[PDB]
């Protein structure tokens, strides 16, 4: 079960907080 | 059942196993399941825990609650008892020893043999050697059956691999090798049997009488399964030098003979054919240095055999110059020194020991009464087996028969001058010294070669195809003027070897005249001791009487053209010749013999044979 | 060593398996007939791994493959402490054991459990890839890696 969603993420290099 | 335990999981396994040899696939997906559930068995053939005092001290300090895995129990002061009981007798780890015991109270066999719960232990310990041994046997038996799908004998063949050897299949890749492994599996089934007579005896010196025979067939079977294993391992080229070393050293030191040493010789037989004959490590220079090592022994005629085969396997090699290299070697010292060895062999009482052997292999409880004193007025000075009940089974005599064919093969298409000068020098001492009885090597080995080819008419047929092979070439030479013994021998060969219809026509025209053996020779001695004996007679015309009777009764079994001629031959009649035999003072075995000649004369006939018969025995009797 | 296993205080022999566990002393312990160890296993089998991979050792070499198996994929599938690298090896052994038969358990539910292995083996690699890459990756801050470290090296994420 695969969903891909480009919409709302995590800015993979930007750090938390 | 779904959750077998590990009984019931061999115990099913080998059912499976024998449907797949029987000609019955429909267990196919229900047999790969099992390999893989029992993979961690197949790894180790046999080991049991060393005695640990960790569990002992524990099992008796807290005798109350016991937990095995994944489940519990509770220990009670009668079954904590068993455990103590079953690991002494045995040697074996005190928790792996209650396991074993609470197999039995789950299962709940002991209403089913009513005997103590603590002997059930041993036999179930020794029913998991059985079947894990025993099923082995049956992958490479069935992996190397030629008469199933090409597909299916291949997938038994890699898996034994992988799970027997622990070699992972092609498409795939510290560990200890199968062999050393096996070596020291059956050397724990020797000290275990020798610890068990000893202690065994001492107390006997019950109730559990029949389980320690029963334990004792078990240990004697995975005995003959493990070398059984050896020996198709081995018949792959896994095997080295220092393996074969090592199994001579343990022959060497062989004590006493009895079923292991029989068990065993197919595997010398095997290192020797893979090393000895050019079929196999064919490295020439490495196999003059084993001629010498193999040319201590606490048995002279265990060598001699193993120096007659080794050289009997190892004399091709010395046929031609054209397939290896036989540059700055002489040959004639070469040959002149097998040809002492071999003499040396056959002095020492080699073929007296092969026959020795045969014989005690195919020991039967009942023999029909038509054979009996065939092959048995020999002067065997080798001691019998002690009697005991151990048979044996059939792959292990097949397996014995092919090699022996091997051996005459060899022998015969290797060493022919070898058998004209025994032949030469027997016949010059019986005549130089006829009161004295001259050597009995041709007539051993000419009995040796009959037991070899029995019920096997594929092999037999190769003496009829071609009359000018080897084989049909010492058939007709061996044919020629001899003596009683000798004859007899042939005849006795001749008569082995008619066990279809085919084989019993090819010897009845081989026989007759299209010198050697011919029937009018035959019929001639027949009426001269007739009328010598209605006008005394030796042991040796009587052997030579019954073995042309039991010959003929064969053929007529077996033949038609002979029976419808011999029956109606205005130039043989052979029957007033019978009858004026047994009207005569002579034994019962004669009369015996007679008699079985007209069964099988008469074994099919029609209403003019009947009347015949009919009237020749009123004329007779009245 | 008499005096210890001559004992039935019960509480004491659960206290000494817990304590040939702690020293390693696997020598002693998988040579203990006594079913008392493998009940005293299947309640805190769940528990802890240590405990888990002894229960599974007691059923392997009893033939017992498929319930190792079991034991093995539930583990690798729960919210233990459990690294990525060790919920591999439990799969990689539960796919092995399902593989082989097992006496009492039919073969349609082996091939179902050595399936879901194989799949959580194959999603499981791929997880172990990306984290081992992403934390050697030069153009990566130190910051976002220990935050991936932390939802990488555990439980088996979700394609």
């Amino acid at each position: 079960k695969l969903v891909i969603n480009k919409d709302m993420r995590t800015d993979l290099f930007s750090p938390p907080n | 059942m779904t959750d077998l335990r590990k009984l019931e999981a061999l115990q099913a396994l080998h059912a499976e196993l024998v449907a797949v040899r029987q000609h019955r696939f429909e267990g196919l997906q229900v047999l790969e399941t099992l390999l893989e559930e029992q993979t961690d068995a197949f790894k180790a053939l046999i080991a049991k825990p060393a005695r640990d005092t960790k569990d002992r001290e524990a099992l008796g300090k807290e005798p109350k609650k016991l937990k095995i895995g994944e489940e519990e129990y509770s220990l009670n002061e009668d079954f904590v008892n068993d455990c103590l009981k079953l690991a002494d007798e045995l040697d074996l780890n005190e928790k792996e020893s209650a396991r074993i015991l609470i197999d039995c109270d789950a299962e709940g066999d002991v209403e089913t043999q009513s005997r103590p719960l603590w002997e059930c232990g041993v036999i179930r310990f020794h029913q998991e050697r059985k079947y894990l041994l025993d099923c082995m046997r049956l992958i490479l038996e069935i992996a190397a059956d030629e008469d199933i799908d090409a597909g299916l004998q291949e997938s038994f063949g890699v898996a034994a691999e992988d799970k027997i050897f622990g070699i992972p299949p092609p498409w795939e890749r510290q560990v200890k090798k199968f062999i050393p492994r096996c070596m020291e599996a059956m050397k724990g089934v020797r000290s275990m049997l020798q610890c068990m007579a000893d202690k065994a005896n001492a107390r006997n010196m019950l109730d559990n009488q029949e389980t320690l025979d029963f334990s004792r067939l078990s240990l004697v079977e995975q005995h003959e399964c493990l070398a059984s294993i050896l020996h198709a391992a081995v018949q792959r080229h896994h095997a080295t030098i220092a393996d074969f070393q090592d199994f001579i050293k343990i022959l060497r030191k062989w004590d006493k003979y009895d079923h292991f040493l029989i068990h065993l010789i197919p595997v010398l037989a095997a290192y020797i054919t893979e090393f000895g004959s050019p079929e196999g490590m064919g490295d020439l220079q490495q196999a003059r240095r084993l001629n010498d090592f193999i040319c201590s022994w606490a048995l002279p005629v265990l060598g001699a055999a193993v120096r007659a085969w080794w050289i009997a396997e190892h004399n091709g090699f010395y046929l031609d110059d054209t397939v290896q290299d036989l540059r700055g070697i002489n040959l004639d010292e070469e040959d002149e020194q097998r040809t002492k060895q071999f003499l040396d062999a056959l002095k020492e009482g080699a073929f007296d020991f092969i026959l020795s052997v045969a014989a005690d292999c195919k020991a039967q409880e009942w023999q029909d009464p038509s054979q009996l004193g065939a092959r048995q007025w020999l002067q065997r000075k080798i001691p019998s087996l002690p009697s005991e009940p151990f048979p044996f089974s059939h792959f292990l005599q097949h397996s014995l028969m092919v090699h022996l064919e091997g051996f005459v093969d060899a022998t015969i298409s290797n060493l022919p001058d070898v058998l004209r000068k025994l032949r030469t020098e027997e016949d010059e001492q019986r005549q130089l010294r006829p009161n004295h009885e001259q050597d009995m090597d041709l007539e051993r080995f000419l009995i040796i070669i009959s037991y070899a080819y029995e019920g096997r008419p594929d092999a037999a047929m190769s003496f009829w195809e071609d009359p000018d092979s080897n084989l049909a070439g010492f058939l007709q030479w061996a044919s020629r003027r001899a003596s009683t013994p000798l004859v007899s021998a042939f005849c006795e060969m001749l008569r082995c070897l008619a066990d279809n219809e085919e084989c019993a026509t090819a010897a009845h025209n081989f026989l007759l005249d299209e010198q050697s053996l011919t029937w009018s020779q035959i019929f001639k001695e027949l009426e001269y001791f007739t009328t010598k004996v209605c006008s005394e007679i030796e042991p040796e015309s009587a052997l030579m009487l019954e073995c042309y009777l039991r010959l003929i009764a064969k053929l007529a079994t077996e033949s038609e053209i002979a029976r419808k001629r011999l029956i109606m031959d205005e130039d043989f009649n052979l029957v007033d010749t019978i009858l004026k035999l047994s009207v005569g003072v002579i034994p019962h075995r004669l009369r015996a013999c007679i008699f079985y000649v007209l069964k099988a004369l008469m074994i099919r006939k029609t209403h003019e044979e009947l009347d015949a018969m009919w009237r020749w025995v009123e004329a007779w009797m009245t | 060593y008499n005096v210890v296993n001559d004992s039935s205080d019960e509480v004491f022999h659960f206290d000494m398996y817990e304590w040939y566990i702690e020293k390693g002393w696997t020598d002693r312990i998988l040579s203990i007939d006594s079913p008392h160890v493998i009940t005293y296993l299947q309640r805190l089998a769940e528990t802890d791994f240590r405990h888990a991979e002894l229960l599974c050792r007691f059923y392997t070499t009893r033939s017992r493959f498929f319930e190792a198996a079991q034991v093995q994929t539930n583990l690798a599938k729960s919210d233990l402490n459990i690294s990525l690298k060790d919920r591999i090896i439990l799969l990689s052994r539960a796919k092995g054991n399902a593989s082989v038969n097992t006496i009492g358990i039919s073969r349609q539910q082996q091939q179902q459990l050595n399936h879901e292995a194989s799949e959580l083996l194959e999603i499981a690699h791929i997880q172990d890839d990306l984290l081992e890459r992403l934390v050697a990756d030069p153009r990566i801050p130190e910051e976002r890696k220990a935050e991936i470290e932390e939802f990488l090296d555990g439980p088996i994420r979700t394609l």
